[PDB]
């Protein structure tokens, strides 16, 4: 529906008043009726836009103006039209001094006028608001004011929208959106998803933007009608409103002519700023890209961009929503990622079930879920259909069922039953540990079964810097498999000696995992036993496994003569061979030796990734809710919960420059329907000189050499060229390709939607709940990243860490404060990407986020883990090699096993302690404590074959790799931790800190609390605790904050709803939307908001700051 | 308690935690306490406090058994005179162990075993 699409487009022009030049055109002539009973109302402003137009003028009262929002804007009120309205409505291609645009084969192509963000200098906030961070540029109130009134009168070109450029009259306005992006997850018994408003306003120029955005947060529809007019549906919102401006041409204006002081009547500040002027000619911010942020303790945000790049549409709805989480209370925002991991695990030919516990049977699951499934004669079932008929895809099958790849039948007996165990389907057991069929990794014709057990472990990875691995804690290990060979050192003695081994092992009804059990030294074996497993060298137990898996019944005894290796140029080979051909086992890289070469390591033979299924990328919501409720039942400790803001995920695919690659990127780029950005459009001449280049087509993976192709096909011309797009050819900038690659990908979770379903299916039969319930998942562990680098020239060593640290809260939030990076370093340490690593991403006082964020771990009970990306020590690379170990390390963990109390009462985990190098007291305690050669014996063995020979003795101690390096990297820590906390000292946030902090960022800045405390004073520990937390004043203050701002909040919505119902003419939407049902709850609400029994609910959560209430 | 001996017991959000059945599924005839909980035949609840002030509070019922960390237990019976009057009795986990050799005939060898509470007479509290 193309011409539908421009029909909605003439129409909605008509409507506004703006120029325009088939069957649908003829049917609204009551259009132009309508018209000239239009001219009888003025102009009034949509709900939202009243709201914003309120604080700017209430803010600006008495200042150097008081602009108004843009009234005659085309809104966007269905999906679909902003992407239309970026194209002429005859051409393919676009371009204008702002963006280059392209109707491509998979889908819209952007190139902005620049291609990539910035955030040096880039994040300005006005005074006569909330208190300005030391970080950000202060702005005057009357300079902000004119920047505003320049910002609503943009140019003629900036205001053409793209689909009438090619008219005679091209129509001119201004276009606007509707944003509802969430701010306030749902907890089933605990709360109501929530969402702000924003209101995106730009240039008909930069409709692109909007397209953007729309596709990220989703399209709120008309602001005009009361459907969708926030205030009248309060149960759902935050109380909160945004602005969002585009205003690229705003980087021409001068300082002097929007009022900013000369050099020599400026501040301190100022002249650090730049918001002074020793020339007439001086571009604001020098003539960069910048954005201007207004607001206050009033919950609304306005902000300004100078700038149309994609990316800084997307961190300001980041950042608005952090604002009005900021001001809501008990939720945060955060930069971080996840993943929900089930284990799973390679089952072989034959399997028969062991993990459904005694109570766990189908009758039970059926008589909980009555209607939900079709019962078979045979004792198995299936999940119906929402149409009610069967679908075969998903089969229950009773507890203790065999399944076998020989047969290719599920069977069990009760007179034996007997099912085709097919590839299509899967199989789950009435505890909800599923069973299905799948060709090896490596091999298309080779095929085993795998397990997925339901008790699944959530993964939340905040705070991590770039090159932290925010992402890859949801992306998936299969892709990282590398295939070697199994080790033969002398084939007669190891063989001979593999014989002697098996004297019941190779017995068809002994699974391969109860073998590894077998020969793996354990606590409960005969201490003789244990010794005679040690001299059981480590090739010959991977020679056992390896005959164990591949054994056949019919060989019966002669299994020797089945396995070999090969004379190779005369010298006996290292390869164990089955019937001469190369066994083939899986590994992955841990790491790079100090020369580079690769370090590969066995995985157990029955090790399979855990399946995830990702719950976060970039922005995130979250809530802390208290144990024992419907959502935390089997929980002392309160429990966060997350949401996922984005639908769709602006990638950086940096490694799809490299043709075949990047599978997953190749993938989704060859097919339809995407927002792409910075890739260089090309065209079917390209095409069919790419095809004819045959070694270069070769080495695209298929998806991406079919997109070639179809572009090859396609016969020539003018202005409707055909575009393409390749992941080997970002858009060129100076003549050399871009490194800001992008295009919106469809979160994972939405593309592949069976996963999310079995899933939920494995967990509600696990927990025994049923499937009309819904069945939340809180987070488990909390395991941040660190990019960390050797020094070099310029560069400061940060390399003190190994694979994995464990910190105690104060050492946290030293860390969490700094977030610091060797990327930019500052004059006396390393750089810092700000509190939580959201400097960028957060107009407000940073401990506000700081203080939520303590509770959280606190009130949580959350461990705090830091992994190693990048490199060890000085000397070893990992790159993300240690980050993608994570979520299946912690997931095949109990959670009494993966306590640090338990860990380090264990020896497995070991405190790190001040020392002296060249006389300077060094402060490593401040790297809390980290996992040692016993946590690799002891769990690693869960994932690997050779756990001990995992890593080195140099990547768990990196100070022997050279101990002056790590003394510097602990001196660059300190000074660090020292830089960023004087932001807090000169600006007065540390007044705000709550206790515990105000400490730790005084002891950070001067070395002691102002009574006196260090970082090891039990006083300043026991700060951090979380009973002496709930006892305090200060977090009795931050509960009754919560309610007072609430209270206020429901008199507001009572305010408004009666308003309404009591406004001339509106009976009929009244009872139509049944508003006074609303103003009954609202008048409720109030009540219970003021009762104690709210007060109690509250105690667990994270309050709010007491100067917002 | 629950550290020294993983997979025995299941853990309860409220503080208390149950031994596991030879099959895996919780036994509720035996509930381990926290240390300091209150006991009482009037609510018929075993409660405690907090770190959060919330007072957990679970069944007091005689047939089951409730021990503390440290190895004393609680549960309830009717008194010996009257099976219609109930109180709480504590069960001290210090033991003795007393053995009883070379007494001859008539010497209650085996009243070292034998149980007090048939031995008990009830009579009066006394006013002058
Ligand atoms: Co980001």
């Amino acid at each position: 529906p193309t011409n539908s699409a421009n029909s909605a487009i003439a129409l909605r022009l008509e409507l506004l008043g703006a120029p325009v030049p088939e069957t649908d055109r003829l049917v609204a002539p009551i259009l132009a009726r309508q018209r000239e009973l239009t001219r009888r109302l003025a102009n009034r402003p949509c709900a939202a836009d009243r709201r914003i137009q309120a604080f700017l003028d209430s803010y600006l009262d008495g200042a150097a103006a008081q602009p108004k929002l843009p009234g005659a804007t085309l809104v966007l009120d269905q999906p679909g039209l902003a992407r239309a309205l970026s194209l002429p409505v005859d051409a393919t291609s676009f371009t204008s001094d702002y963006v280059e645009s392209y109707r491509v084969l998979s889908g819209v192509l952007h190139n902005p006028r620049n291609d990539r963000r910035t955030t040096a200098g880039v994040f300005h906030v006005a005074e006569g608001g909330l208190p300005i961070p030391d970080d950000k540029k202060a702005v005057p109130r009357d300079v902000f004011a004119r920047v505003l009134a320049a910002a609503v009168d943009a140019p003629d070109d900036l205001m053409t929208l793209p689909w009438a450029s090619t008219q005679a009259d091209p129509a001119r306005c201004f276009v606007s959106l509707l944003l509802r992006p969430v701010v306030v997850p749902e907890v089933p018994g605990f709360s109501a998803e929530r969402s702000m408003e924003i209101r995106f306003i730009a240039p008909g120029g930069l409709v692109s933007n909007l397209d953007f955005v729309e596709g990220i947060f989703g399209n709120g529809g008309d602001p005009y009608l009361p459907e969708n007019d926030a205030s009248l549906a309060p149960e759902s919102w935050t109380g909160h409103t945004g602005c969002v401006i585009l205003a690229p041409h705003l980087t021409r204006l001068t300082k002097k002519e929007l009022g900013l002081p000369a050099w020599e009547e400026a501040t301190e500040r100022q002249r650090r700023d730049g918001m002074c002027w020793r020339g007439a000619d001086e571009l604001y911010n020098d003539g960069k890209a910048f954005k201007l942020v207004a607001r206050d303790e009033r919950g609304v945000i306005v902000t300004i961009i100078a700038d149309n790049y994609y990316g800084y549409c997307k961190k300001e709805v980041k950042t608005q929503i952090s604002y009005s989480a900021n001001l809501f209370g008990c939720v945060e925002e955060e930069h971080s990622g996840g993943a929900l991991a089930f284990p799973r695990y390679n089952l072989g030919q034959e399997y028969t079930d062991v993990h459904t516990p005694a109570g766990a049977t189908v009758e039970r699951v059926l008589a909980r879920n009555p209607g939900r499934f079709e019962a078979r004669a045979d004792g198995s079932a299936v999940l119906l259909d929402d149409d009610g008929r069967p679908d075969e895809g998903i089969v229950l099958v009773p507890a203790g069922a065999h399944f076998s790849m020989r047969t290719q039948t599920v069977t069990w007996d009760r007179r034996e039953a007997s099912i085709p165990l097919l590839a299509d389907r899967v199989y789950i057991a009435p505890g909800g540990y599923r069973v299905h069929a799948k060709h090896r990794e490596g091999d298309a014709t080779q095929w085993h079964l795998v397990g997925t057990a339901p008790w699944a472990t959530q993964a939340h990875k905040p705070a991590t810097v770039s090159g932290g691995g925010k992402s890859e804690i949801s992306k998936s290990l299969l892709d990282a498999f590398v295939f070697g060979e199994a080790y033969v050192g002398d084939v007669d003695a190891d063989l001979d000696a593999v014989q002697k081994i098996l004297d019941p092992i190779l017995s068809e009804r002994r699974s391969l995992g109860s073998v590894i059990k077998l020969l793996t030294p354990s606590s409960m074996y005969t201490e003789e036993y244990n010794a005679f497993l040690e001299s059981i060298p480590a090739h010959i137990k991977e020679l056992i496994f390896t005959v164990k898996r591949y054994y056949q019944p019919g060989w019966g005894a002669d299994w020797r003569s089945h396995f070999s290796v090969g004379i190779i140029n005369g010298r006996k080979g290292n390869s164990l061979r089955l019937d001469g051909e190369v066994i083939k086992v899986n590994m992955l890289r841990v790491g790079f030796e100090d020369d580079g070469a690769w370090r590969l390591l066995s995985l157990r033979p029955d090790f399979s990734p855990a399946a995830k299924v990702q719950t976060e990328d970039d922005i995130t919501s979250s809530i802390v809710a208290p144990g024992g409720l419907e959502s935390t039942a089997g929980s002392s400790v309160s429990r966060k919960f997350v949401t996922n803001c984005e639908s769709l995920l602006f990638q950086r695919p940096d490694d799809a420059i490299v043709r075949g690659y990047d599978k997953q990127t190749e993938r989704d780029m060859s097919g339809t329907g995407l927002f792409i950005s910075n890739y260089q459009p090309l065209t079917p001449a390209d095409a069919r000189a790419m095809v004819a280049d045959a070694p270069g087509l070769s080495r695209f993976t298929e998806p991406m050499q079919e997109l070639v192709r179809r572009a090859a096909a396609i016969p020539e011309a003018p202005r409707e060229e055909t575009y393409w797009t390749s992941t080997a050819n970002p858009r060129l900038v100076g003549g050399a390709p871009t490194r800001n690659p992008r295009y919106l990908q469809v979160r994972p979770d939405i593309a592949n939607p069976r996963d999310v379903a079995l899933a939920d299916l494995s967990i509600h039969l696990y927990r025994d709940a049923p499937l009309a319930a819904p069945a939340r998942h809180g987070v488990d562990v909390v395991a941040a990243g660190r990019r960390n680098n050797p020094p070099e020239p310029g560069v400061p060593a940060l390399c003190a860490y190994n694979p994995l640290h464990y910190m105690e809260l104060p050492e946290l939030f030293m860390e969490f404060i700094s977030s610091m990076t060797g990327k930019s370093p500052s004059t006396t340490g390393a750089g810092s990407e700000g509190a939580l690593t959201k400097s960028p991403f957060n107009a407000l006082p940073p401990v506000y986020d700081l203080n939520a964020a303590l509770l959280s771990y606190a009130l949580g009970g959350y461990d705090g883990w830091l992994s190693s990306a990048g490199y060890i020590g000085p000397k070893v690379k990992v790159a993300h090699d240690i980050s993608l170990l994570v979520p299946e390390i912690f997931s095949r963990m109990t959670p009494q096993e993966r306590d640090a109390r338990a860990l380090i009462e264990a020896g497995y985990l070991e405190r790190l302690e001040d020392f002296d190098h060249e006389g300077r007291r060094i402060e490593a305690s401040r790297l809390g404590y980290r996992m040692n050669a016993a946590f690799a014996t002891a769990y690693f063995g869960r994932i690997f074959l050779h756990p001990d020979v995992v890593f080195t003795e140099e990547m768990l101690r990196p100070e022997l790799q050279d101990p002056a390096i790590f003394a510097d990297s602990v001196e660059v820590i300190v000074a660090t931790h020292r830089a960023v906390a004087k932001h807090y000292v000169d600006d007065g946030s540390i007044q705000w800190a709550v206790p515990p902090l105000k400490a730790l960022l005084e002891i950070m800045y001067s070395g002691r609390s102002e009574e006196g405390w260090t970082l090891s004073s039990p006083e300043l520990r026991a700060l951090f605790e979380r009973e002496n937390i709930l006892a305090s004043d200060w977090y009795a203050e931050r509960v009754d904050a919560k309610v007072e701002r609430d209270r206020k909040q429901a008199e507001s919505a009572i305010a408004a709803l009666t308003r309404f119902t009591t406004t001339q003419g509106n009976e009929e939407v009244t009872e139509r939307l049944d508003i006074e049902g609303r103003l009954a709850s609202a008048r409720a609400w109030l009540d219970e908001v003021t009762s104690p029994a709210y007060r109690a609910h509250l105690v667990g959560t994270l309050g709010l700051q007491p100067s917002l209430a | 308690v629950l550290a020294r001996n993983p997979g025995r017991f299941e853990a309860r959000a409220d503080g208390s935690a149950v031994l596991l059945d030879d099959d895996g599924r919780p036994d509720e005839g035996i509930v381990l306490v926290p240390a300091g909980a209150h006991f009482s035949m009037r609510t018929q609840t075993v409660t405690w406090d907090r770190a959060d002030g919330r007072e957990a509070s679970i069944p007091l019922l005689a047939d089951r058994v409730y021990i503390a960390p440290g190895g004393y237990r609680v549960h309830a019976k009717h008194r010996e005179g009257d099976a219609t009057q109930w109180h709480l009795v504590g069960t001290a986990p210090w033991a003795t162990q007393a053995h009883k050799p070379a007494t001859v005939s008539g010497g209650g060898k085996s009243e070292i075993s034998k149980s007090l509470l048939d031995a008990f007479v009830f009579g009066e509290a006394y006013v002058g």
